[PDB]
C-alpha cells in the first residue's frame, strides 16, 4: 500500500511529560508524586513525515506512553492500541474523523498499514463483537494542507489503571522550521486530564494512525512516542492551581538534593540525601524444582469421606499446589483463607500441609471457621483463633445424597467438655437426657430432594506452616 | 487485570486434547440454590472536585448565611459558617481547600455561587477571672 | 505530684477500644478479636 | 444454648459486641429476644 | 430508627393509586432456601 521508507531519529525527552497526577486543586505547594513519569533527559524516538518518509509503526505501550506531535495540518489522526492489533483480539480504534472524536473498541480486521486517504476513512475491512461505540468531543479538523513551517505541537500521556485508558493532553504553540534540528520544546507544559475511557483492554502494543493525500503521499509532521518509568517527582504548584515546575528526582545529584528536602531552591551548603538514583528493575524467582502436582483428585473426588467427628487428616508434601487445575471439575462454593490471602497462594512455599476432610450439613459449613460456635465447633471440629490456612467447601449431592438417603454419616451431639483446636474424638459413649440414655453420635439424611441448607457438602481444610 | 475484559475465542491443551476455554452454563429450573442463576449488577462510583451528575434522594434546604450552621453540599457534609464570597474558581470544580485539606469555600449547587466556609469561633477568647472564693465576675478578652 | 495525678488518671482512657478496662475486654471476647482491643490500649498507655 | 443443638440446627449464629464462645462464662443484667419471620435471602439484613 | 417498630396500617401512593403499605409473604414448600421462611431471634445484652 504505502511503500515508502521510515525515518526514525534519538532525540532527548528534555522537561516533558509532565501531567496532573490527581483532581485536587492545590496551590503554592511543592508535592512528591510517585507513580509513571517521562524521565528526564531519556531515550525519546523521533518519527519524521516530511520528505515524504512514512514512519508508522507498532511501538510497545508497556506502562504508558508519552505521545507528542508537532504538525500544521492536523497530519496525526489518532491512535490504535491493542495486543496483535488482529481480528482474533479486540483492540481500541481511538482517532478524529474531522468533527468528533470516537474511540470504538470492537473486534477490527485491520488493513496493512491502516491510515486515512483525506477525509475518507480506510482503517479496518470489517468489525464485529465490539462493546464500545461512542463520541469523547466535538471538536473540528480538516484534512486540508497548510503551508510553511510547524506551528505547534500536541503532548499526550497514555495510561492504563483500573481497565480505564486515561488520557492527558496539552497543546503549546512552537515554532519549528521544516529543516532545522529535531528537538523538543524546553520549559515545564503540565498536561491536564481529558477522557477516561473505559476500555476494559490488556493493552501491549500501540500505532499511530495519519493521514495523506488523496495521491497517497504522506504530509509533512513528526510524532516522538517515549516510555513512561517508576519514577518519584516533585511539582511545584502555582497560586492559580496550575503547575509551574517539576524535578525529576531520579537524574541528577541536584535534583536527589532538592527533592530530599520540599524546595526548588537549595541554600549553600552539605545536605545528606535520601536514596532516589537505583530501582530494581528485574525480578529474579527462584523456587525448588518440583514438578508433581498435589493429588487433588485423590482427596476432592475420593468415593467417600470421613464423618465430622471423625474427621480425616493427611499430610501433602513435595508436590506443585495448582488450585485452577480443580476449575473445571469442583465448583468451591467456599474459598475462604486465614492468616494468608488467596490471591497470594500461587506465590508462595509452604513447609508444612496438611488436610482435614469431613462432610457436615449444608447450614454448619459457617461453623468451620476460627472463633464459631455450634454443635460441630463444639463437638466435631474446631479450629485454632491463630489458624493459618485455607477452608474450601463445595456442594456435593451427586456423591453424598441419594434419593432414599444416604445415612453413612455421623456427627456428635453432646461432649462433657468443648473440643480443643484441631481434637479428635471418635469414642461411642452414650449420654443422659433427663433419665434416659441416648447416644452421643447422631445420623446425617441426606435425601437427594432437599434445600441447600440441608444438603451435603464436602470440608476439606488446609494447614499451613512458614517456617 | 481489574476491570479487564477478555471475549475473544480460542482453545487450550488439556493434555494432549484441545478444548474450548468457554464453558456452557446450564441453569435448569429445578435445582438448588448453589446452581440457581443470578443476576449481578457491580457499581463503580468516584468522588472527586467535579459536578455532580449521580446523586441521591434527599431534598434541598435555603440557604443560611452569617450563621454556624450545618451543611451539605453534594454530599460534602460539615460546620460552619456561610459567608458570600469573591472567590473566583475553576470551572466543572465544586469545592475549595486550604493547605491543611479545610474546606474554606463552596460551589452552590443551585445558585451557582462561590460561598465562604469560616470555622465557628475561629479567635481566641481568653477569659480574666479575680477568682473563685473571692467574686464571680469575669472579663473577656476577644483576641485580634 | 499532678505529673503524677495525670498519670494515674490516664487509665481511664480508651484509646479508641470498646473498655479502658482490660478484663472486660479479656472476658466479653474472644483472643483473636480481643487482641486488637488490647493492642489500642497497650499503645495509648505506651503514649502516656 | 447447647440445649437447642438436639432439635434447632441454626443457619445463622452472630454476635456483636461479645464473643460466641465466650456466651457460656458471661452474665448478662439484661436480656430481650426479638423474634419475627422473614425470607431466606433477608437474613443478612439483620445486622448493623 | 432503632428498635423502633411501626404497626399502624395505612396505604400510600404508587403513581396515581394508592396501594397498602404491607406486602403478603409466600411460603411455599416447594421452593428455594432464598424464599424459604427463615425465624429470626435477636438478643440485645446489658453488662452493667
Ligand atoms: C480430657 O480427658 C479428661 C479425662 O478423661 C477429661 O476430664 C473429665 O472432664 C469431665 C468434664 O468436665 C469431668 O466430669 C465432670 O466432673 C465433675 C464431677 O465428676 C462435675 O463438674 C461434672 O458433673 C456435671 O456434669 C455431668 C455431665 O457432664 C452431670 O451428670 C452432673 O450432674 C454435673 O452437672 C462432670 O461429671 C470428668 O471428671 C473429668 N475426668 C477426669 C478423669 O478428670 C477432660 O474433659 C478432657 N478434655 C477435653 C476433651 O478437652
Ligand atoms: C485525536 C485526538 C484529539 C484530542 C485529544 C483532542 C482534544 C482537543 N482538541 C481541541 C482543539 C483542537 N485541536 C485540534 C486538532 C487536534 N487535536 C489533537 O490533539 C489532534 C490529534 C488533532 C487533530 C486531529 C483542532 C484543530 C482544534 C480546534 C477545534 C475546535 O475549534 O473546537 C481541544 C480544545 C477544545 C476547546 O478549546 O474548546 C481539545 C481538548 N482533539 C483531537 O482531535
Ligand atoms: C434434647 O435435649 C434436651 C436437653 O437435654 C432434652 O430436654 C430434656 O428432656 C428430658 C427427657 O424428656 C426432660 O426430662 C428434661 O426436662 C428436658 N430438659 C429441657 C431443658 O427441656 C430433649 O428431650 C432432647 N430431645 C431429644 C433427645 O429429642
Ligand atoms: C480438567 O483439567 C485437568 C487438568 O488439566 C485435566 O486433567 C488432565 O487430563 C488429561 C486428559 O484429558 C491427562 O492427560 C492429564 O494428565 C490430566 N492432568 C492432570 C494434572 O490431572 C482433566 O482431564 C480436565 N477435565 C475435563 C476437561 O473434563
Ligand atoms: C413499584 O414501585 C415503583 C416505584 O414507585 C412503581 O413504578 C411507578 O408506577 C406508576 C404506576 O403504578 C407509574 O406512574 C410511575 O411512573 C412508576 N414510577 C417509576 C419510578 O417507575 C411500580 O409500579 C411499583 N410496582 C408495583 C406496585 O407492582
Ligand atoms: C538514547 O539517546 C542517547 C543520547 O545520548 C544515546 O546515546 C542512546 O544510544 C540512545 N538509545 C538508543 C536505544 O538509541
Ligand atoms: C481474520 O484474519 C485472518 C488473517 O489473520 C483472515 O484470513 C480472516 O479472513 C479474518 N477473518 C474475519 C475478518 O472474519
Ligand atoms: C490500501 O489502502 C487503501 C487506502 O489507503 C485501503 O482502502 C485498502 O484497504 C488498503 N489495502 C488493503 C489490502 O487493505
Ligand atoms: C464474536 O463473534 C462471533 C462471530 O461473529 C460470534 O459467534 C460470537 O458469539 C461473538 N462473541 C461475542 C462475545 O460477541
Ligand atoms: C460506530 O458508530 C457509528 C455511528 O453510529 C457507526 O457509523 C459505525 O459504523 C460504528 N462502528 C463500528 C460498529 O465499528
Ligand atoms: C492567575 O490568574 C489571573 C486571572 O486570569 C491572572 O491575572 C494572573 O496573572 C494569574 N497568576 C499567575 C501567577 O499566573
Ligand atoms: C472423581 O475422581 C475419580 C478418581 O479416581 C474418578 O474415578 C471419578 O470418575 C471422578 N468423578 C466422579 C463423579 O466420581
Ligand atoms: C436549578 O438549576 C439551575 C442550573 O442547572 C439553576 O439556574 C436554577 O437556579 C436552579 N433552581 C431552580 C429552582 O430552577
Amino acid at each position: 500500500n504505502i511503500t515508502y521508507g521510515s525515518h526514525h531519529l534519538y532525540v532527548s525527552s528534555r522537561t516533558r511529560g509532565v501531567y496532573y497526577p490527581d483532581d485536587a486543586f492545590r496551590s503554592s505547594t511543592n508535592v512528591l508524586h510517585e507513580g509513571f513519569f517521562l524521565p528526564f533527559d531519556s531515550n525519546v524516538t523521533w518519527y519524521s513525515f516530511w520528505n515524504q518518509k512514512y514512519s508508522v509503526a507498532t511501538s510497545p505501550f508497556g506502562d504508558g506512553v508519552y505521545f507528542s506531535t508537532i504538525d500544521k495540518s492536523n497530519v496525526v489522526r489518532g491512535w490504535v492500541f491493542g495486543t496483535t492489533l488482529d481480528n482474533d483480539t479486540q483492540s481500541v480504534l481511538l482517532y478524529n474523523d474531522g468533527t468528533h472524536v470516537r474511540v470504538e473498541v470492537c473486534t477490527f480486521h485491520f488493513c496493512p498499514t491502516p491510515v486515512f486517504s483525506a477525509s475518507s476513512p480506510h482503517l479496518y475491512s470489517s468489525a464485529f463483537n465490539c462493546t464500545l461505540n461512542y463520541t469523547l468531543a466535538s471538536v473540528r479538523a480538516d484534512f486540508t494542507e497548510v503551508d510553511g513551517s510547524f506551528k505547534t505541537i500536541r503532548e499526550f500521556v497514555f495510561k492504563l489503571q483500573d481497565g480505564s485508558l486515561n488520557v492527558y493532553y496539552a497543546s503549546t504553540s512552537y515554532v519549528l522550521a521544516i529543516g532545522a534540528t529535531s528537538q523538543l520544546p524546553s520549559g515545564v507544559t503540565p498536561l491536564v486530564p481529558l477522557w477516561k475511557i473505559p476500555i476494559g483492554l490488556n493493552i501491549t502494543n500501540f500505532k499511530t494512525l495519519v493521514y495523506l493525500r488523496s495521491d497517497n503521499t504522506p504530509l509533512q509532521a513528526a510524532y516522538v512516542v517515549g516510555h513512561l518509568k517508576r519514577r518519584t517527582m516533585m511539582f511545584k504548584y502555582d497560586e492559580n492551581g496550575t503547575i509551574v515546575d517539576a524535578i525529576d528526582c531520579a537524574l541528577d545529584p541536584l535534583s536527589e538534593t532538592k527533592c530530599t528536602l520540599r524546595s526548588f531552591i537549595v541554600e549553600k551548603g552539605i545536605y545528606q540525601t535520601s536514596n532516589f538514583r537505583v530501582q530494581p528493575q528485574d525480578t529474579v524467582v527462584r523456587f525448588p524444582n518440583i514438578t508433581n502436582l498435589c493429588p487433588f483428585s485423590e482427596v476432592f473426588n475420593a468415593t467417600t469421606f470421613a464423618s465430622v467427628y471423625a474427621w480425616n487428616r493427611k499430610r501433602i508434601s513435595n508436590c506443585v499446589a495448582d488450585y485452577s487445575v480443580l476449575y473445571n471439575s469442583t465448583s468451591f462454593s467456599t474459598f475462604q483463607c486465614y492468616g494468608v490471602s488467596s490471591t497470594k497462594l500461587n506465590d508462595l512455599c509452604f513447609t508444612n500441609v496438611y488436610a482435614d476432610s469431613f462432610v457436615v450439613r449444608g447450614d454448619e459449613v459457617r461453623q468451620i471457621a476460627p472463633g464459631q460456635t455450634g454443635v460441630i465447633a463444639d463437638y466435631n471440629y474446631k479450629l485454632p483463633d491463630d489458624f493459618t490456612g485455607c477452608v474450601l467447601a463445595w456442594n456435593s449431592r451427586n456423591q453424598d445424597a441419594s434419593t432414599s438417603g444416604n445415612f453413612n454419616y455421623y456427627y456428635r451431639i453432646w461432649r462433657s467438655e468443648k473440643l480443643r483446636p484441631f481434637e479428635r474424638d471418635i469414642a461411642h459413649y452414650d449420654y443422659q437426657v433427663g433419665t434416659q440414655f441416648k447416644s452421643s453420635l447422631k445420623n446425617y439424611g441426606f435425601y437427594s430432594s432437599a434445600g441447600d441448607s440441608h444438603q451435603p457438602y464436602r470440608v476439606v481444610v488446609l494447614s499451613f506452616e512458614l517456617l | 487485570r481489574p476491570f479487564e475484559r477478555d471475549i475473544a475465542h480460542y482453545d487450550y491443551q488439556v493434555g494432549t486434547q484441545f478444548k474450548s476455554s468457554l464453558k456452557n452454563y446450564g441453569f435448569y429450573s429445578s435445582a438448588g440454590d448453589s446452581h440457581q442463576p443470578y443476576r449481578v449488577v457491580v457499581l463503580s462510583f468516584e468522588l472527586l472536585n467535579a459536578p455532580a451528575t449521580v446523586c441521591g434522594p434527599k431534598q434541598s434546604t435555603e440557604l443560611i448565611k452569617n450563621k454556624c450552621v450545618n451543611f451539605n453540599f453534594n454530599g460534602l457534609t460539615g460546620t460552619g459558617v456561610l459567608t458570600d464570597s469573591n472567590k473566583k474558581f475553576q470551572s466543572f470544580q465544586q469545592f475549595g481547600r486550604d493547605v491543611s485539606d479545610f474546606t474554606d469555600s463552596v460551589k452552590d449547587p443551585k445558585t451557582l455561587e462561590v460561598l465562604d466556609i469560616t470555622p465557628c469561633s475561629y479567635g481566641g477568647v481568653s477569659v480574666i477571672t479575680p477568682g473563685t472564693n473571692a467574686s464571680t465576675q469575669v472579663a473577656v478578652l476577644y483576641q485580634d | 505530684a499532678q505529673a503524677l495525678n495525670t498519670l494515674v488518671k490516664q487509665l481511664s482512657s480508651n484509646f479508641g477500644a470498646i473498655s479502658s478496662v482490660l478484663n472486660d475486654i479479656i472476658s466479653r471476647l474472644d483472643k483473636v478479636e480481643a487482641e486488637v482491643q488490647i493492642d489500642r490500649l497497650i499503645t495509648g498507655r505506651l503514649q502516656s
